[PDB]
């Protein structure tokens, strides 16, 4: 429901929140680009190079 | 190697240069020395030779002012107190009013508080080469800096119904103030080149 | 991107803008819509298939996800409403159920 | 402080870009509160027109100050600017 | 006796005569209510 | 190679090496190889956090 | 929804896509004399970074215009009185009593107008009661080669308020200086460019 | 689209509660040099 | 293309911060509003580009003249105005030598018909006499319709009559002017350029720039 | 890189007419202050220059007699900030 | 720059006047003749950074 | 001002002389005098120091007598000026008028001060009650009373605050109320405590509660008026909010008779004129006077 993951340990992986999108059916392009899609992590949306 | 020569040379066609774009009058000959010009006023058997005669005046074209004025080349680095205080007497004998000094290198903070006491009605100003040594007036960024007499300031703030602090500073620590050798309170009358739209006369003062 | 009327003609940033908003368009979103418990969904009334395609449209079964109509343009400058990428819409078109 | 003479007035003979706007301003709010007009309606309706109008012959009382920085003020009649 | 007045609790006074009407916006108001909140109040006066 | 190890672990470089190792059900964590100035390599890894 | 003319797309820049806006009303008379006088759309012609004009003709009219100013163009009477009304539309604006025109250019075999006598009468219509008419001369935007080798438009000629020679084009009328609508601005007071 | 002739003043400091303006069309109206629209307007 | 969109306004409460009131007192001499003065006669008093547009179109003045002649209502701005003393006192003041002061430092070119800028006098001479091929002038030819003092009196009267608003609040205008155009564009196609350079030299007018360097060109014995 | 007291020494090229990137802390504190108007003037109006953008050089005179006013040349951040006398624009602005 | 000087003025296929791309190019309006050239001719050299 | 000031010299603890130069240099500043207050510098030289604040002084009288017969440069000069006055003032440890050494206070941001006594070889030459430091500022403001005068005569409570002011329920219909509460539930356990130790290791635990009491009540201030203490907005958070007043309120605020529509554009109607949906000519109407001759025009409307 959140994507926040609560642990201990960050399970090696940089950015700990935004882990889940929800499938926004809208159109049926939209849904499957939202299966297909990929993201790398605004850890470095946060770094404009 | 001896570059000392042309440096200590050009200093005066800053310093010659210097009666004028303050008012005095100096022979067209001061400002026209050559290099070799030079050399061969002041000379001997160096190819040193040049010191200890590196020292003019110059009385006001206004015939007025109060007094004259008369320029001196302490060769020695960092006067201080030793040479300082002893080329005061000579302009307060001249009756000399103003005097110049110009020093290489790094005159002595503690010999410059009691001198600048002992001033009073002279005034030791102020330069010293290696800093000061072409004309900076002769430039392309720098107006036409025209001194004012009290009548003429008195005019500027009549026309402009203006206090003496409503106007434009020049701070005491400027190269062309001290070029010029402004008092705080003296209004300088600029004469701005900005070609937009012809060239005008701006105004600024000293604190 | 690939379901793209030649798309390896227009310039690049054409075909970027035309993979973002066709993300973003009022088509039937699916068919079993009765059951759908959602906050906004959008579906439009009259649809059918284009008449140029890539051939994996139909591959994919893009037939049972219409998203728009096929409509009788013509480029022209007529009106004088239509510019700054403006555009116009016979009324009567509009009206039989555009 | 002072009222400057008439005669020694230093301020510009022309009526400025935002005088002409305040002044019709003023001229129609007047007219809109029943003020005598100086001059003959043509059947004109809108109260500020009217102003205009009167401006275009310039038969317009209302005089303007003009406040000099210093503390210093003009006083110029609307018949005697430009 | 015409000068003077009373409170909403009931204490007399007298003077604080010269008071004058102003426009201004009410979020100014505001302001001073909460700076007066501070300690720290304004003075303006008027012609 | 990046500059924010130098920083951190003054003796430290640029320079370095890591892998992402994984166990058979994928629970990947990582360490990092930092290549000291000096010489030795510190054995960099993550554990609580 | 609110409607406005292109014109004024280039100053407020806005793309006319959707971007909305905020419409303001001033209650009292003198703001909105002020308003009327000062700031009115019509005193806004050159953007205070430099002088260049800003608002003014886009696409379409740059266009048509360049069509039309052609010297191979030719109008009949009907064309011709129909053109010049659907411009000047005068009740709409008001102002106006009765509209002038000019004799054809050619008259014989059969009458007929150019477009560029279009334009000079339109400017006519114009003109101010009593304002010396637009004598002028600059270039054009579309170089002249492309017409013909030594083509003659080249550059917009014309005395006293009358077309004589060139194509009208964004140089011309729009977002540049010194064309045909910045001397109008200059001349017959803004309110008539 | 949101007209607004009037309607609801804050709790606190009496503004329509929530059209935007100023802070950058402050600097717009002081350019035209239009201070009654300014007054007016604000 | 996809470079092309990566690569795609805090100034606006800088530069407009101490420009606040940097308005056009009626003396023409324009001050910020707390009493100080910044300029006399503002950036060559003219005016800012609105109606300084044409003062460069010497030709298209000379042109017609009589629209213009009208506009600018002669009969009107002649009664109340001087003339003659700036106009002479420019001739003073174009000789070289100093001691004869621009005459707009001397005469405010509000009310005086004949003080005007500097450059502008060296520009409608020049005009004058380079390629006067539409004004007539020898001069006993020239009374028909033109004279040399005709469109001489003309361009001076073009120059007050395009004065600046005495009131403008200007600071704001140059706000304005840089804010515009410098968020307008901020991609590139070494020297600190764009944006950066800007803030640097304006905002924080600071020593120590990025890119400093010198240019000096060389002699002839060289 | 800049070295006034440099390029003083040698005589191969004209020692008057010399462009500056600005660095116009040292233009200004040793060529006066008129140097640093014209400067700043020339330097803004090229930065403008690299852009298809023309700023008439009015504004750029404005902006720089009054950068310039106080003798010196003045950031438009606190420092140029605390000096106005309107105790409200300084409430205003950066922090009240 | 070759090519393209000789092409776009007169390869194609029917003159300036007539040619409403070449009105919509030259007159101002909307394009140019980059846009013209790469249409029509080829698309050059792709300067990235 | 506090650290500055020097409790057994009962003054600060510059020397008098330097004092008495910086009120010179104010007093002349204020007429509008720059280079002449900064030319009572141009003095060279207790009985003797008293001799030159005459010099200076009298020289202020004259200029000052000089001169009769407010800019950014003043002001631009009068803050760079007590701004070296005060890293002045912040410097001394030694009294010159006492040549003693005042005990030292230390400071804390949670709100506490106070520091440790003398030291033995100074006397050969922590956190308590506000009072005493309260009542130490008094005597130093009205004992030193020109120099402070001019920059700032009443100078007492300018630092603390013995009863503050209540808005009326029109400005708080809250957080703000709540934290009245808190810091009134603070006052009447002040009182309380405060009527306990008067009629009373006693002192030991005494003291301990009452400044106890004394710290939560300090604490309850500072978290009312300031939110960044105490881990519930403070005033200067809602007025420094960027959020709030003066951009949010007082340059930018919205606005009656405004509507707000999306656009389209139109090539009949004029490049001056909008046109409008009749929706908004009837929602957006404006006040007019009633003349005779427009009396038809109204009334028709009406
Ligand atoms: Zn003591």
């Amino acid at each position: 429901s959140t994507g926040n993951l609560v642990s201990n340990t960050g399970l090696d992986l940089q950015q700990a929140t935004g882990y889940t999108v929800v499938a926004e059916k809208l159109n049926f392009y939209r849904f499957l680009s939202h299966f297909r899609m990929v993201h790398r992590g605004a850890f470095f949306a946060e770094l404009k190079t | 190697e001896e570059k000392n020569i042309v440096r200590v040379f050009r200093a005066w066609k800053t310093a010659h240069q210097l009666v004028h774009d303050r008012g005095y009058g100096v022979s067209q000959a001061e400002l026209d020395l050559t290099l070799d010009q030079f050399k061969a006023m002041h000379c001997g058997m160096g190819r040193n030779l040049d010191r200890t005669t590196l020292s003019f005046y110059a009385k006001p074209s206004n015939d007025s002012n109060k007094g004259t004025i008369y320029i001196e080349f302490a060769k020695e680095p960092s006067v201080g107190i030793k040479e300082m205080r002893t080329f005061v007497h000579t302009l307060g004998d001249h009756n000399h009013k103003t005097g110049i000094l110009i020093y290489a290198n790094s005159m002595t903070p503690s010999a410059a508080k009691i001198i600048a006491t002992v001033t009073g009605q002279f005034t030791i100003e102020t330069f010293q080469e290696s800093d000061l040594i072409v004309n900076i007036t002769h430039h392309e960024l720098v107006p036409k800096h025209i001194l004012l007499s009290p009548d003429e300031k008195k005019e500027l703030l009549d026309r402009y119904k203006l206090r003496e602090t409503q106007l434009p500073r020049i701070q005491l620590a400027d190269p062309v103030a001290r070029y010029l050798g402004l008092k705080r309170g003296e209004v300088v009358k600029i004469v701005r080149r900005s070609e937009t739209s012809g060239r005008y006369n701006s105004y600024r003062i000293c604190a | 991107a690939n379901m793209t009327p030649f798309s390896d003609f227009n310039q690049s940033p054409r075909n970027m803008y035309q993979c973002q908003m066709g993300k973003q368009t009022m088509g039937t979103p699916g068919t079993a819509l009765r059951y759908r418990t959602d906050n906004k969904l959008y579906r439009l009334q009259t649809g059918q298939t284009p008449v140029v395609r890539p051939k994996l449209h139909n591959t994919y079964g893009l037939d049972h996800y219409p998203n728009g109509t096929n409509a009788v343009v013509a480029v022209i400058s007529y009106t004088g409403y239509d510019m700054e990428d403006a555009m116009i819409l016979n009324k009567s078109a509009h009206e039989r159920g555009f | 402080g002072k009222a400057v003479a008439k005669e020694d007035r230093t301020t510009t003979p022309y009526m400025t870009k935002y005088e002409r706007a305040r002044i019709l301003g003023t001229r129609a709010l007047q007219i809109s509160m029943n003020a005598p007009v100086l001059v003959d309606l043509e059947g004109e309706t809108d109260p500020l027109q009217i102003a205009m109008k009167e401006l275009a012959q310039k038969k317009i009382p209302l005089l303007v100050r003009r406040y000099l920085p210093d503390g210093s003020y003009e006083d110029w009649s609307v018949a005697e600017l430009i | 006796t015409s000068d003077i007045w009373q409170d909403g609790s009931g204490k007399k006074f007298v003077g604080g005569t010269n008071t004058t009407l102003i426009a201004l916006p009410s979020v100014f108001n505001y302001l001073t209510a909460e700076l007066t909140a501070m300690n720290i109040k304004m003075m303006l006066e008027v012609k | 190679i990046r500059p924010s190890f130098a920083n951190r672990g003054t003796s430290y470089s640029q320079y370095g090496l890591s892998i992402r190792c994984v166990r058979p059900d994928q629970s990947s964590l990582t360490n990092t190889l930092h290549y000291l100035n000096n010489g030795v390599t510190m054995f960099r890894f993550h554990w609580r956090k | 929804t609110i409607r406005m003319h292109y014109a004024n797309c280039n100053s407020y820049n806005a793309d006319f896509d959707g971007d909305e806006m905020n419409m303001h009303f001033p209650q009292s008379t003198n703001a909105r004399s002020e308003a009327q006088f000062i700031a009115n759309t019509d005193s806004q012609y050159l953007v205070p970074t430099s002088g260049d004009p800003l608002r003014g003709l886009i696409q379409d009219h740059v266009v048509m215009g360049v069509w039309l100013t052609c010297k191979d163009t030719f109008y009949t009477r009907d064309e011709y009185q129909q053109l010049l009304f659907q411009a000047l539309k005068p009740d709409e604006t008001g102002m106006y009593g009765r509209i002038k025109t000019l004799p054809p250019a050619i008259q014989r075999p059969g009458i007929y107008w150019t477009g560029k006598q279009i334009i000079s009468s339109v400017l006519l219509n114009l003109k101010p009661s009593d304002r010396p008419g637009l004598n002028l001369k600059s270039k054009a935007k579309v170089p002249g080669k492309y017409w013909s080798p030594d083509s003659e438009e080249g550059s917009v000629l014309f005395d006293d308020g009358e077309l004589l020679c060139g194509i009208l084009d964004k140089s011309s009328f729009g977002a540049s200086a010194f064309g045909l609508v910045h001397s109008v601005h200059e001349l017959y007071g803004p309110d008539i460019a | 689209f949101q007209v607004r002739t009037t309607g609801p003043i804050h709790n606190l400091t009496r503004q329509p509660v929530k059209i935007r303006f100023g802070e950058m069309e402050r600097d717009a109206v002081i350019g035209h040099g239009t201070s009654f629209l300014m007054q007016d307007r604000l | 293309g996809r470079e092309g969109l990566i690569d795609t306004g805090y100034l606006q409460r800088c530069l407009m911060k101490h420009l606040e009131g940097l308005c056009v007192q009626y003396d023409h001499t324009v001050r910020d509003s707390d009493g100080s003065i910044v300029q006399f006669h503002y950036g060559e008093d003219s005016l800012d580009v609105t109606k300084q547009k044409h003062l460069t179109q010497f030709e298209f003045s000379a042109k017609n003249y009589k629209s213009l002649i009208q506009k600018y209502k002669v009969k009107s701005v002649l009664s109340a105005v001087d003339s003659e003393t700036a106009s002479s006192y420019a001739k003073k003041a174009l000789k070289k030598p100093y001691k004869y002061d621009p005459v707009l430092d001397k005469y405010p070119p509000s009310r005086y018909l004949g003080s005007v800028s500097e450059k502008f006098q060296r520009a409608v001479d020049e005009y004058t006499q380079k390629n006067p091929d539409k004004l007539i002038a020898e001069s006993k030819l020239d009374d028909s319709l033109l004279n040399e003092s005709k469109f001489k009196a003309l361009m001076q009267l073009r120059y007050q009559q395009s004065l600046v608003d005495p009131g403008e609040s200007v600071g704001v205008l140059a706000s304005q002017s840089i804010g515009e155009p410098s968020t307008q564009m901020t991609l590139n196609t070494n020297v600190t350029l764009g944006i950066p350079r800007l803030r640097e030299i304006i905002m924080t007018a600071s020593a120590n720039i990025q890119t400093p360097t010198m240019t000096l060109r060389l002699n002839d014995g060289v | 890189g800049v070295n006034l007291k440099a390029i003083w020494e040698f005589y191969n090229e004209i020692s008057m007419n010399d462009i500056y990137t600005n660095d116009i802390a040292a233009i200004l504190r040793i060529y006066g202050v008129e140097a640093a108007r014209n400067a700043i003037v020339h330097e803004v109006s090229s930065v403008f220059g690299v852009y298809g953008i023309a700023v008439d050089p009015r504004h750029l005179s404005l902006i720089a007699d009054y950068m310039t006013f106080e003798g010196g040349y003045k950031a438009f951040n606190r420092m140029g900030i605390e000096y106005n006398t309107s105790p409200f624009a300084k409430m205003s602005f950066e922090t009240t | 720059s070759s090519i393209i000087n000789k092409c776009i003025p007169d390869g194609l296929l029917t003159k300036f006047p007539y040619n409403h791309m070449q009105t919509m190019t030259v007159s101002g309006a909307k394009g140019s003749n980059v846009n013209v050239s790469q249409i029509s001719c080829l698309l050059g050299q792709q300067e990235l950074e | 001002l506090l650290r500055s000031t020097c409790l057994y010299c009962h003054h600060f603890k510059l020397s008098k002389v330097k004092v008495h130069l910086f009120f010179c240099r104010l007093k002349l500043l204020d007429y509008g005098l720059l280079n002449e207050s900064e030319m009572v510098e141009n003095v060279s030289l207790a009985k003797d120091a008293a001799t030159l604040m005459r010099i200076r002084d009298e020289f202020v009288a004259k200029s000052i007598a000089d001169s009769r017969q407010l800019t950014t440069l003043l002001l631009h000069e009068r803050k760079k000026v007590v701004r070296a006055f005060y890293h002045a003032i912040s410097s001394r440890k030694q009294c010159d008028n006492c040549q003693s050494f005042s005990p030292n206070f230390r400071k804390e941001g949670f709100a506490k001060i106070f520091e440790i006594p003398l030291s033995g070889k100074n006397l050969q030459f922590k956190y308590m009650t506000s009072t005493e430091v309260r009542n130490h500022l008094r005597r130093l403001f009205v004992k030193e009373n020109v120099v402070l005068s001019r920059l700032y005569p009443a100078s007492a409570d300018m630092f603390f605050l013995q009863n503050i002011a209540v808005p009326p329920t029109r400005f708080r219909p809250n957080i703000q109320n709540e934290l009245l509460t808190r810091i009134l539930q603070s006052s009447i356990q002040i009182a309380s405590l405060s009527k306990d130790s008067t009629v009373e290791e006693r002192r030991s635990r005494a003291f301990e509660l009452l400044i106890n009491a004394f710290v939560q009540l300090q604490h309850d201030v500072n978290s009312l008026i300031d939110s960044n203490r105490n881990p519930p907005p403070g005033i200067k958070q809602i007025l420094e909010k960027k959020e709030g007043l003066f951009r949010k309120h007082m340059m930018g605020k919205r606005v009656n008779y405004a509507a707000r529509s999306v656009i389209s554009p139109d090539p009949n109607i004029e490049t001056n004129e909008i046109g409008v949906p009749p929706v908004f000519a009837t929602k957006l109407t404006y006040p007019e006077p009633v003349t005779l001759y427009n009396f038809n025009e109204m009334r028709n409307a009406v």
